[PDB]
RNA sequence: AGUUACUAAGGGCUUAUGGUGGAUGCCUUGGCACUAAUAGGCGAUGAAGGACGUGUUAACCUGCGAUAAGCUUC
RNA sequence: GCGAAACAGUACCGUGAGGGAAAGGUGAAAAGAACCCAGAGAUGGGAGUGAAAUAGAUUCUGAAACCAUAUGCCUACAACGUGUCAGAGCACAUUAAUGUGUGAUGGCGUGCGUUUUGAAGUAUGAGCCGGCGAGUUAUGAUAGCAAGCGUUAGUUAACCA
RNA sequence: AGGGGUGAAAUUCCAAUCGAAAUCCGUGAUAGCUGGUUCUCGUCGAAAUAGCUUUAAGGCUAGCGUGAGAUCACAAAUAAG
RNA sequence: UUCUCGCAGUCAGACAGUGGGGGAUAAGCUUCAUUGUCAAGAGGGGAAGAGCCCAGAUCAUUAAAUAAGGUCCCCAAAAUA
RNA sequence: UUGUGGUAGACGAGCGUUGUAUUGGAGUUGAAGUCAAAGCGUGAGCAUUGGUGGAUCCAAUACAAGUGAGAAUGCCGGCAUGAGUAACGCUUGGGAGUGAGAAUCUCCCAAACCGAUUGACUAAGGUUUCCUGGACCAGGGUCGUCCUUCCAGGGUUAGUC
């Protein structure tokens, strides 16, 4: 009862190859090798997923605070404002996407003299 | 190194060279690689300079020069030469012979040519 | 405008053969008679008769112009090599190849059937994609 | 000393580069319908348009 | 003076064309295990087995044996 | 699968005892590529038989590793286990879908098994690719779950039809 | 002619190899030592401590983890006294 | 964290703190007990660091509060006296 | 409500392939295999389509595995790499002719080496490597028109050795 399985090998080498392309020269080509990238490759991709959330707040952090400093206020000033009286919940990257939305920023500015 | 070919020396592209010589004097064309022309040039114009004159010490100077054939003797190629090449090249100052490149050899691909002579 | 001619590996190197024909590939026929006459390589010799075959072919059996053509690429191919031994000192062997390549050529007299194999191709796309959504009509 | 890591197709290709020729020369034949690289002999029996040997 | 055209000797990505290798897929005058009946030796009248020879047919396999790739009786 | 489907203990090796090979598939009928051209021929191209020559003797197909080839894009100030998250622009248009290819450039990032307290490791193995490649069975016991029977029942070893 | 021969002796040679040649078998000898051991997923999930050992690389028992059952608050912990 | 049952696994631990001994309160050293970590479990701070600090990760988020820790720039992150 | 770190290790639930067996279906109006493209899946997998392809399969269920390949300094086979790199393993030229093709073929000429040798009778051995005609797929460390290479035809003769 002599059972092969070339076939079964075949297409699992085949279908685990068929995610790997793309890469530099000959590196998306060989079996074993292109395993590791991938594997490799989706590990990095998920750090990146548990790491861009991190770092996108601080992003607009520095890009709203370079409008808020330059009417004089640091950040601080601004969060402060915030959280006392007229708390928002508007959020850091809605509220850095106001500086794509012209003649609002200035809304804001005025909205929260107090 | 220890034993191996004996090589190609001077001695030996010398002694070539007479053979060389002898041959074209022999047939008036001769076709080889083009760097042997180049060196054999000076010494077959040295020779037909030393055979304008035709005296006994200079039969016995170039009889240094020479070799044995088929076609001719060296005492028939000498006496043949001295007769009627002489007087032939007797009015011009050198350049009695010319070398033109030929295409490159089958084997070695070696730039062939060909040493001619004529009025 | 192909007019191919093989010659089905004979004893030559890829490594020989590939850089002079594309130093030859892309021009006329008579120019490239004329350098591959000054050419001393033996795939000089090899080629030349390939190329006279090719002209012969494409004049007579294809009926193309052959003013017009031109050689349009070289396909120097993996062909089948030969394995040998050789004895080597302190009493061993080594194995060495002898390697040949398949002899194939195209000529073309225009400059274009390298995008009508781009329309062949998108024809074979289309056909696919049409037996792919035809089969959603079997509702 | 040898070798320690197989090289690739890419960075053998690169280093191959410099492997290739350049043009050939090639001259024009008047008299004998040839193009005869310069300072060469011509197959019909001549050098450049001189005749000096037989037609071979 | 500042931006990129244009550069690529060559290489890389994407796409398919052709080439080697017979991998995979399909099959079997082959091997393997058996099932049930027989049988369990040959040979000095020189065995099996080899070498040799034999053909309109060179050589191999095979058949036979100088009566020789075969005969006689039924 | 017998080493041996193939003229196999043949080829072959060691003096020699002895050890010990690989390989099948045209096609339906050769119905074997007639005729012509280049070429000394081989070979190739037309041409024909043949449904078919993606059936041409390398004759069921012709995968992977490998070799080129070009559509389009990018690369010659460039310190990256070579990629991710994105992304200008370019060329397209699919199992039509925030599409595909590709990336000037920004952020981030020192392989796989291995055994050790442990390796990006200057610890070891792995060039790659394709197949193949290593917890079965015979009996007996124990444990779990289910069943049959069930308070002298169950069950046959062997043997026979 | 190999628990043999041979050896102006050196553990020399015995088919380029020999503290005792090669060949086939017992034998698939043995390997506390190396190496490997090929589908998916869910849940729980320790130890490198102790004793013994012709014993320290190993092996036996404990403790520990895990799974099934029962106990199921008198048991066990967490705080207060 | 009780008992029984089945399957185990580990003894070659290491590091940091405490109390030590040996060594020299020399050694990233040894021997110990205790408190935590890695082993067997990643992350942020710590210039990058298995055992230090904060901390215990189903997955997707271009959502918020934060811990350690930090705010001239590289590099998100404040100033007054 | 606890939740979904985890090696060893425990436990549970499933998937893929072959064959057998029953119920089915498709198939020269194209099956499988193969390659490709821009799908579905928690994953074992399932597809769909294009074409090679030219006659086999797939779907549902139990039973049984030479059943599930990432390494074993794994077995074989193929392929690069190194790399046009060292070497070509004790050596010249000219003429004429042939040959499609001349450093390598033939003939002639020379030059050079040994000459108690690079001489010759002949043994062991090789066991036809011998000769002629034709040719050069397989080897000639390139070369080949030639070779000790291949085919065809011949060839060693004893009373005194």
């Amino acid at each position: 009862m002599r059972i092969k399985g070339g076939k079964q090998t075949r297409v699992r080498r085949k279908k685990w190859l068929k995610q790997a392309s793309g890469s530099f020269g000959t590196r998306h080509a060989s079996y074993k090798v292109a395993k590791q990238t991938v594997i490799q490759a989706a590990k990095y991709a998920y750090r990146d997923r548990r790491n861009k959330k991190r770092d996108f707040r601080s992003l607009w952090i520095l890009r709203l605070n370079a409008a808020l400093r330059e009417q004089g206020m640091t950040y601080s000033v601004f969060i402060n404002l915030l959280k006392k009286h007229n708390i928002e919940i508007n959020r850091k990257v809605l509220s850095e996407l106001a500086i794509k939305e012209p003649s609002k920023f200035n809304l804001i500015v005025q909205k929260v003299k107090s | 190194s220890y034993i191996n070919k004996p090589g190609k020396t001077s001695a030996w592209r010398v002694m070539t060279v007479r053979q060389q010589v002898s041959a074209v004097l022999a047939y008036g064309k001769i076709e080889t690689t083009l760097k042997k022309a180049k060196n054999t040039q000076k010494r077959l114009d040295k020779l037909i300079t030393l055979a304008k004159v035709d005296n006994f010490n200079n039969r016995r100077q170039v009889k240094k020069w020479l070799l044995n054939t088929n076609l001719f003797d060296v005492d028939q190629l000498m006496d043949h030469l001295f007769s009627k090449v002489a007087p032939k090249y007797e009015k011009t100052p050198g350049g009695y012979s010319r070398v033109l490149k030929l295409g490159p050899r089958r084997g070695d691909a070696t730039e062939m040519a060909i040493l001619q002579l004529t009025d | 405008m192909i007019a191919f001619a093989k010659q089905f590996r004979v004893r030559i190197s890829p490594q020989k053969a590939r850089l002079v024909c594309q130093l030859i590939v892309g021009k006329k026929t008579a120019d490239a008679q004329n350098i591959l006459s000054n050419t001393p390589k033996k795939a000089a010799t090899l080629i030349a008769k390939l190329l006279n075959s090719a002209i012969a072919n494409a004049t007579n059996n294809h009926g193309m112009n052959g003013d017009a053509l031109y050689v349009f690429e070289c396909v120097a191919n993996q062909g089948p090599s030969m394995k040998r031994t050789i004895p080597r000192a302190k009493g061993s062997s080594n194995m060495i190849t002898k390697r040949s390549s398949n002899l194939v050529v195209k000529l073309s007299d225009n400059p274009n059937e390298r995008q009508e194999l781009i329309k062949q191709q998108k024809a074979l796309v289309k056909k696919r994609v049409e037996g792919q959504q035809k089969a959603k009509m079997a509702r | 000393a040898v070798q320690q890591r197989r090289s690739s197709k890419h960075r053998r290709d690169k280093r191959r580069s410099h492997d290739a020729l350049t043009a050939q020369a090639l001259s024009v034949c008047q008299k004998c319908g040839k193009k005869k690289l310069f300072h060469r002999v011509c197959s019909c029996g001549m050098y450049g348009d001189l005749r000096v040997k037989k037609a071979y």
